[PDB]
């Protein structure tokens, strides 16, 4: 797993720490997603991606991982109980 | 949380005010606020997550997630970073985005 700045910066405010992250992960894959995201959104490099991804945890409570380069793309807030999960999740497969 | 996750803010100062870093719900309005306030303070914007506000709810759509990791020596860079930022959440208004979480690096 790799975890960048900015997933650093959230998971004391959406309230997962370093264990909760790598437990949930451990638990096995729950559901899939994609991550699409243009050139623009990845400055300085530009690379983008379009990658199959994978979700770990539950509603709510979950963490997206790309496929390919293993870097966490998302982590829900489980400060917010009215979270809704991302739309390109689909749990099960 | 000093906020309530029910409300969709339309002040950025309600960011600072508030503690809201990495989880706050903001209007485009207050997106743009807080990008800019963030220069003033000098902080780096490490990213920005788009999503639709349903009024309540926040929906956050990954494919509308900005990441702008910062360099070692990043302050003469922040102005950049401010444009960037600002140029992101424009362009996601323009693609129908409702909402938008920021973290800074703080």
């Amino acid at each position: 797993l790799k975890i960048d700045q900015k997933i650093r910066g959230q998971m004391p405010e959406r309230g997962w720490t370093e264990d909760d992250i790598k437990n949930t992960v451990s638990n096995g894959a729950t559901g899939t997603s994609f991550d699409k995201r243009s050139p623009k959104k990845t400055p300085p490099d530009y690379l983008g991606r379009n990658d199959p991804a994978t979700v770990y945890g539950s509603p709510g409570k979950y963490v997206v991982v790309n496929d390919r380069t293993g870097e966490v793309t998302q982590i829900s807030d489980k400060t917010d109980p009215g979270w809704v999960d991302d739309s390109r999740i689909q749990w099960g497969n | 949380k000093l906020f309530e996750h029910t409300v969709l803010y339309d002040s950025g100062d309600a960011f600072f005010e508030l503690k809201g870093n990495a989880s706050m719900k903001l209007s485009p309005k207050a997106a743009i606020e807080v990008c800019n306030e963030a220069a003033k303070k000098g902080l780096w914007i490490l990213g920005i997550d788009g999503g639709h506000w349903l009024n309540p709810g926040f929906r956050i759509d990954s494919s509308a997630s900005w990441t702008y990791d910062m360099p070692e020596e990043y302050k003469s860079k922040i102005p950049e970073n401010n444009r960037l930022a600002i140029e992101n959440i424009k362009d996601d208004i323009e693609n129908g985005y409702t909402a938008f979480i920021i973290t800074l690096k703080m």
